[PDB]
């Protein structure tokens, strides 16, 4: 039943409004300048960085945006966990696997939402109270510029789909729910949930995007590419704290990345 | 993953 599938999307939809405090929609007004409440501080170099700590904030510099980096993933990592137990099914899973879901999926997510934030020119931070732009990022010394540049990279391409947070919300669940993560022990389940979730994504993009036909399959083959993009991510992170005696990585994000073939 | 097992499990 189409009625059935509708009714899932909107359930998503309010759910992931409930879970993640800035949507694309609010994300946009504010890059846009469309809100009507104090812009964001721009930081576009060392001396703005330093001057807008109290606006973002409730080589030390590359170290220190790495740092904030791991904080606001550690924030994410709680938001999307949230979100997942709201996806019907999910908490009935057995619990190691909702645990298989989460650490193979969660930085497949984050990238993906991180796009709803950034535009070709940088990103909104602390909740669009800050905006770091992408070249003061990417000059960041070795290897952290290649660290944050990725992301960009990624984000232009996915921001062309033009998917709103309604589409998003089926997206981000579908991702969760992949019954071919490393290590699951019952994938059936997990398998049936998808492919309703599925169902529920290819309906949705209809109706929502009836002059582009192409769009759900274009998001399967970004799922797919989401994984190489993650990979490429987990080493180049795992140089980081490998190739930089000053650098402490968050327990959470260890966690996940341990054992994470 | 003991972590990611208690924010499954609170709320
Ligand atoms: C999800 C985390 C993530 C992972 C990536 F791989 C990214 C790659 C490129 C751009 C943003 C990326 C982000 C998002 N980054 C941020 O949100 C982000 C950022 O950005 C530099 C720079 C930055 O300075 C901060 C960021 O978020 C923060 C939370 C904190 O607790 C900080 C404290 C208290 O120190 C910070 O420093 C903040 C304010």
């Amino acid at each position: 039943e189409s009625a059935d599938l509708r009714a899932l999307a909107k359930h998503l939809y309010d759910s992931y409004i409930k879970s993640f405090p800035l949507t694309k929609a609010k994300a946009r007004a504010i890059l846009t300048g469309k809100t009507t409440d104090k812009s964001p501080f721009v930081i576009y170099d060392m001396n703005s960085l330093m001057m807008g700590e109290d606006k973002i904030k409730f080589k030390e510099v590359a170290i220190r945006i790495f740092q904030g980096c791991q904080f606001r993933s550690v924030e994410a990592v709680q938001e999307i966990t949230e979100y997942a137990k709201s996806i019907p099914g999910f908490v009935n899973l057995d619990l190691n696997d909702q645990v298989t879901l989460l650490k193979y999926g969660v930085h497949e997510i984050i990238y993906t939402m991180l796009a709803s934030l950034m535009n070709k020119d940088g990103v909104l931070i602390s909740e669009g109270q800050g905006f770091m732009t992408r070249e003061f990022l990417k000059s960041l010394r070795k290897p952290f510029g290649d660290f944050m540049e990725p992301k960009f990279e990624f984000a232009v391409k996915f921001n062309a789909l033009e998917l709103d947070d309604s589409d998003l919300a089926i997206f981000i669940a579908v991702i969760i729910l992949s019954g071919d993560r490393p290590g699951l022990l019952n994938v059936k389940p997990i398998e049936d949930i998808q492919d309703n979730l599925l169902q529920a994504l290819e309906l949705q993009l209809k109706l929502n995007h009836p002059e582009s036909s192409q769009l759900f399959a274009k998001l399967l083959q970004k799922m797919t590419d989401l994984r190489q993009i993650v990979t490429e991510h987990v080493q180049l992170l795992q140089v980081i704290k490998k190739t930089e005696t000053d650098m402490s990585l968050h327990p959470l994000l260890q966690e996940i990345y341990k054992d994470l073939y | 993953h003991k972590i990611l097992h208690r924010l499954l499990q609170e709320g």
